[PDB]
């Protein structure tokens, strides 16, 4: 049984029982945003947060050192940054994350199903060039997929590629991964969950139920 | 007798490493050797060249 | 096609000459090095307002001009002080407008964007090297860049031919041309050769600056009235017959003369950028410049004259076209605005550009200092050389 929520809070308080913590670091949000992790990784995260605060030449204020400590073990290592030569990569791997965060905020308006954006990085830290972190909502909001939630997820998928297209005035290959995710989500929307209007009530004659991970 | 002992555990995987050895007093030092860029490649050629 | 004020006073002409270069350099600042097809898709509504979100190497702040207009302003102020061209005071004003802050890492990290050859020349003349031995330190790379071009034919800016045949000679020659407007042509040529004695001593750069300055002089002389003086064909014929001596400059100006349709008045820039007129303009611009980059002096002067004369009678359209042409956009738009200001006084500059110039980081005092430099350029007297 891996610790979670209250157990993760207890582990973080135990590993921060001798270190000064700024009030801006939400311990509950940090515990909910790090699911499946154990003490044998949260100890390293608190360790690297402390060392980053020490190397920063100040005390453990602000949430940026905590987020860097989380990132050092969730998205391991730090790659070199995007080059300042030419305006293409700095524009693409900022426009996609800006558009995702903007669409997330706009869908947080009106509907409210989309969770808030924690941070956007665009500094390559392992196997990726840019990120958008979402403030993982409480559980029991993820134990059930709603039609509006799936529509918002499809929109958030398409957001990065269409934001790159809107910034550049040009279609790129950044829409390929977003299209690959959104088509799978739309097939789950139409066939399996039956949220569409196919046939007049949304019940298709065929649906691809997912298989287990044991295969 | 670890006076001067040193182990370089070459790791071709950043995000898969034992949770017990990444504590202080152990394998907690990390070095990302990057691929060289234009300058670096050039210098390598000049070094081999001479 | 004649603007409006058919008679323009010299004060208005010179303040417009300074302010057109100002608004062109501010408007086209974030589009340096970009190509025209990238620019017309980045700004789908047209380059009609100052951009606030430059994200490049040295992000230009809102309302801020670059080192090209800094050099033009320094040239205008030094010429107004000296009542002519004196290279020592010219370099003093150029260095005073260059060492305005930065980080001595010692390349000094200039506050505004500068051409590589311009930065090298200013660093050399600030490093004790005398401002007449151009190849002593100006052939750093350059000749080695030509030796390195032996296995690559890139259009990358790092391989652009920056040197004594650059466009910085012709980008700042418009104040010289407007001052030497009524003092004849030969004295203007001597003044230009005095002005480029420390940076651009090549005949190509000399001819580029000569064409630009002579055009500025001519524009100052004629007034926006009847088509007897208001004729781009007459300007091209005068430049070809009196100023154009070199072969490539001559050929580019005849290639302009043969072509050069007149652009219609444009309202929807999104519809214009997808139109046959913009297609023909880009085809002629690609014939007059290599891959959208007119680094050579002849190509740069031909591109400036194309952007000025293809939209004759609409200087705002000329400045917007030169900004949207990309490549060396801030210098090209600065030269086009300077020529359009030597033609028409301070009445065609829109209130949006006026407010953007005033509300920027180089605003209020900077805008009125540009106006005062124009006033001094109008008020300076030379008596055919002084």
């Amino acid at each position: 049984p891996k610790p979670d929520t209250e157990g993760r809070l207890e582990i973080l308080k135990l590993h921060l029982r001798n270190k000064q913590v700024a009030p801006d670091v939400d311990l509950l949000q940090l515990a909910r945003d790090l699911p499946g992790l154990v003490g044998a990784d949260l100890a390293n995260i608190v360790n690297e947060a402390a060392m980053t605060a020490v190397r920063s030449g100040r005390q453990q204020l602000t949430a940026r050192d905590i987020y860097a400590g989380v990132d050092r073990f969730t998205q391991g290592e730090v790659r070199p940054s995007l080059p300042t030569a030419h305006k293409l990569p700095v524009l693409c791997f900022a426009a996609k994350e800006i558009g995702i965060a903007l669409v997330a905020g706009e869908l947080r308006d009106r509907y409210g199903r989309v969770e808030l954006v924690e941070r956007v990085s665009i500094q390559p830290k392992g196997r990726a060039y840019s990120r958008t972190m979402f403030q993982r909502g409480t559980d029991e909001e993820y134990q059930l997929m709603t039609r509006g939630r799936l529509l918002d997820r499809i929109r958030l998928a398409l957001a990065g590629g269409f934001a790159v297209r809107t910034a550049l005035g040009e279609e790129t290959n950044f829409t390929a991964a977003d299209i690959k995710r959104a088509t799978r989500m739309a097939k789950k929307y139409v066939f399996y969950y039956g949220f569409s209007e196919a046939g007049g009530a949304g019940i298709t004659t065929w649906a691809n139920q997912p298989y287990s991970g044991d295969f | 007798d670890n006076r001067g002992i040193v182990v370089l555990g070459a790791t071709n995987r950043p995000g898969a490493i034992d949770s017990a050895l990444i504590r202080p007093g152990r394998f907690d030092r990390i070095i990302y050797m990057p691929l060289p860029d234009a300058l670096g490649r050039a210098k390598i050629m000049q070094v081999h060249a001479r | 096609a004649w603007r409006g004020p058919g008679e323009v006073g010299d004060e208005d002409k010179a303040v417009g000459c300074l302010l057109g270069a100002a608004v062109g350099n501010v408007l086209a600042a974030p589009y340096q090095g970009d190509r025209h097809f990238e620019v017309i898709r980045l700004r789908r509504n047209g380059v009609t307002d100052f951009w606030k979100y430059d994200i490049g190497a040295q992000p230009v702040q809102y309302g801020q001009y670059t080192g090209d207009f800094a050099n033009l302003l320094a040239v205008a102020t030094s010429l107004s002080a000296s009542r002519g061209v004196e290279p020592a005071h010219l370099l003093g004003a150029l260095t005073r407008a260059y060492a305005e802050g930065g980080s001595s890492v010692s390349g000094f990290l200039p506050a505004r964007r500068y051409s590589p050859y311009d930065r090298l020349v200013m660093d050399a003349v600030l490093a004790g090297t005398d401002p007449l031995k151009v190849p002593e330190l100006a052939e750093r790379y350059l000749a080695e860049t030509t030796r390195r071009h032996a296995s690559s034919s890139s259009d990358r800016p790092d391989r652009e031919p920056h040197g004594p045949s650059d466009l910085g000679a012709a980008a700042r020659a418009a104040p010289i041309g407007l001052a030497y407007r009524r003092a004849g042509g030969e004295r203007l040529l001597a003044a230009v050769r005095r002005s480029l004695e420390f940076s651009h001593p090549t005949p190509l750069g000399l001819d580029a600056a000569h064409v630009v300055a002579a055009a500025a002089a001519w524009c100052g002389r004629q007034q926006p009235g009847d088509a007897v003086g208001a004729t781009p064909a007459a300007l091209l014929s005068h430049l070809l017959n009196d100023v154009a001596v070199t072969a490539e400059q001559c050929g580019k100006l005849r290639l302009l003369r043969d072509n050069l349709f007149q652009l219609d008045e444009v309202t929807d820039w999104r519809a214009f950028y997808a139109g046959p007129q913009w297609a023909r303009l880009t085809a002629l611009f690609s014939r007059l410049s290599f891959h959208g980059l007119a680094t050579a002096g002849s190509e740069f002067a031909s591109v400036v004259l194309l952007a000025l004369l293809s939209s004759w009678g609409r200087p705002e359209q000329a400045v917007i076209v030169a900004a949207s042409l990309g490549g060396h956009a801030p210098a090209t738009a600065q030269t086009v605005g300077a020529l359009a200001g030597t033609l028409y006084g301070q009445s065609w500059v829109p209130e949006r550009w006026w407010r953007g110039l005033g509300e920027g980081v180089e605003g209020e005092a900077g805008r009125e200092a540009v106006v005062q430099a124009g006033r001094a350029l109008a008020a300076v007297e030379l008596a055919d050389g002084l």
